[PDB]
């Protein structure tokens, strides 16, 4: 008759005595026990057999689902009234729509070039809450992307459905991206620039972009707007009037290396504009991606001053730090694989997450990134994004958030 | 034997869990306590058992969850041996009872009777398949990790041990 040492629960299956001669052998197994037991609420993996799958995966987490909190705790919309489209082969049209998603309060979902997806036409009716019984009126899809991106057979079906299309396109990436950032507007007087190449740059940038600032650069997840992103050439020398008289007079940060964007290219929007522009850069993907988080992201920025009062709303600013994160593919090995990283993006900005953006190896670079932004006193939480992260990754980022 | 029961009460601890898989010798040894007639400690002749069910809840009780059966004191004058044993043993899923132990030194001891099996593990990767099936809370985890991260952790009987109780277990399959 064993007289066990403490109150058990009324639901208590057995009762473990966890034993061993060595004191460390123990000390591990109940460490590894505390973590794989807080893993089904640390991490969360959305991911599908593709692309079109994954982003429906995300809309299923965020978008009318569960309902809204106020720690920003659970869906970005509740009652959700627009959906950004993009296509699945064509991440140079989408590349700068992520923001555009945040400010229209919606889910970046993909479907293929020529007739819609079955399974994302159930998906816009589940988030939409289209139902036969009710007029479809109020509803919105913001196609990103050209018509041979997303054909006007997957427009006609969206008709079909009630619901009303605007499609941002243009003659190139550059121009795509101007009608987008349009939408958006620059009620921040800001606006980030990627080049035609910076693919992982404008995925790393995506999440900062996405966070709704309000007039004194405070987070205001409900009163608040989000930053454009805007594509150019690189390795050019003029800007075009287009993006001159959107730009006008407001503050820039060129996200990537030279090669991205050129010195020529960075000075004439210097001149345009007529104030001085930021760089953020990096020899690499990683470099660029790990250079992102420690600026935007850093204990003395506003995104940290808020994440915080989600986790204790009585926190100091000393208690600045990020607590929410996300981990994708990089597409070192193929390009499109960044696709995975479109969709996240509004969502990071509700979350006040960044995105790492890794598959077969996290850097040297991301690594201290990571521990220099990560909270302190509070949980941790890390999603995957889409299929084929490494092991290696995924352990990485758990040891630094201490998870 | 009678001494178990005495043993509760001599350090600063006072709450315990048995296994109802002893609940024959658990009444034996609290009714052999409280009929002691020498021991310097001796179980006063007031002990309570109360029952409870985990899974319909009620605030005002103490545990908060809804009480069940009848509240018996268990003493042999009371005649009550067998109502209490045959409970005890034959207590489903999510049913459970607070033994309530008071001293002739004024001290209290709680001793809750869970319908659980006992189980011991030695050790890793051990730790994988006890997270898969069963669902724990982490202040327990951390309690666990903060004794034997303590100058005081000693072996028992040539082994360091920790005793954890789950919630619950895990949805398997997912």
């Amino acid at each position: 008759t064993n007289y066990n040492e403490g109150t058990a629960y009324g639901n208590t299956p057995v009762i473990l005595t966890l034993k061993s001669t060595s004191k460390s052998n123990l000390k591990t197994a109940v460490e590894e026990l505390q973590k794989l037991n807080a893993s089904y609420s640390n991490t969360t993996t959305l991911a599908g057999d593709d692309r079109i799958q994954t982003a429906i995966e995300i809309s299923k987490e965020y978008y009318n689902n569960d309902g809204e909190k106020s720690d920003h705790s659970a869906d970005v919309k509740e009652n959700v009234k627009n959906v950004v489209l993009v296509g699945a082969n064509a991440l140079v049209d989408g590349l700068v729509a992520a923001p555009l998603a945040a400010e229209k309060d919606a889910p970046l979902l993909l479907t293929s070039k020529d007739k819609l997806d079955s399974s994302v036409k159930s998906e816009i009716k589940r988030v939409l809450d289209l139902k036969t019984s009710t007029e479809v009126t109020g509803k919105t899809v913001y196609i990103a992307g050209g018509v041979n991106s997303v054909s006007k057979e997957v427009v006609t079906e969206l008709e079909s459905m009630g619901l009303k299309v605007e499609r941002f396109s243009g003659d190139d990436r550059y121009e795509t991206s101007l009608k987008i950032a349009d939408e958006i507007g620059l009620d921040n007087d800001k606006a980030y620039v990627v080049g035609g190449t910076g693919l992982a740059d404008a995925m790393s940038i995506a999440s900062v972009a996405s966070t709704k600032l309000d007039g004194n650069g405070v987070v205001d997840r409900t009163n608040g707007h989000a930053t454009p992103i805007v594509v150019v050439d690189g390795k050019a020398d003029k800007i075009s009037d287009d993006l001159d008289s959107f730009l006008g007079s407001a503050d820039v940060d060129i996200i990537g290396g030279f090669a991205s964007v050129s010195e020529k290219m960075e000075e004439a929007i210097s001149d345009a504009t007529g104030k001085g522009v930021t760089r953020v850069k990096g020899d690499d993907r990683q470099d660029t991606n790990s250079e992102v988080i420690k600026t935007y992201y850093a204990n003395d920025t506003e995104i940290a001053k808020a994440a915080v009062l989600d986790k204790d709303s009585g926190a100091s600013s000393s208690d600045a730090g990020v607590f929410n994160f996300y981990v994708a593919k990089d597409g070192s090995t193929k390009e499109d694989q960044l696709v995975d990283a479109l969709a996240v993006g509004a969502v990071a900005g509700y979350k006040l997450a960044p995105v790492v953006l890794a598959t077969d190896s996290l850097s040297s670079d991301q690594s201290v990134a990571i521990s220099k932004v990560v909270g302190e006193k509070y949980s941790k939480d890390l999603t995957q994004v889409g299929q084929g992260i490494a092991n290696s990754v995924i352990n990485k980022i758990k040891d630094l958030l201490d998870m | 034997a009678a001494s178990d029961v005495i043993s509760l009460q001599d350090g600063t601890n006072d709450k315990y869990t048995v296994s109802n898989t002893k609940a024959s010798d658990l009444v034996k040894d609290i009714l052999a306590a409280q009929n002691l007639t020498t021991g310097a400690v001796i179980l006063n002749k007031d002990t309570k058992v109360t029952f409870y069910d985990a899974n319909e809840k009620d605030s005002s009780t103490p545990t908060g969850d809804k009480k069940v059966y009848s509240e018996q004191t268990l003493t042999t004058a009371n005649g009550n041996e067998d109502y209490v044993k045959t409970t005890l043993k034959n207590l489903d899923a999510g049913e459970y009872a607070i033994i309530d132990l008071t001293y002739n030194n004024a001290k209290t001891v709680e001793i809750k009777v869970v319908a659980a099996s006992e189980k011991t593990v030695v050790v890793k990767n051990s730790a994988k398949d006890i997270a898969e099936k069963y669902v724990f809370e982490d202040k327990d985890l951390e309690n666990a990790l903060k004794t034997i991260n303590a100058s005081d952790f000693s072996k028992t009987d040539s082994y360091y041990q920790v005793v954890l109780y789950p919630k619950g277990k895990r949805l398997q399959g997912f």
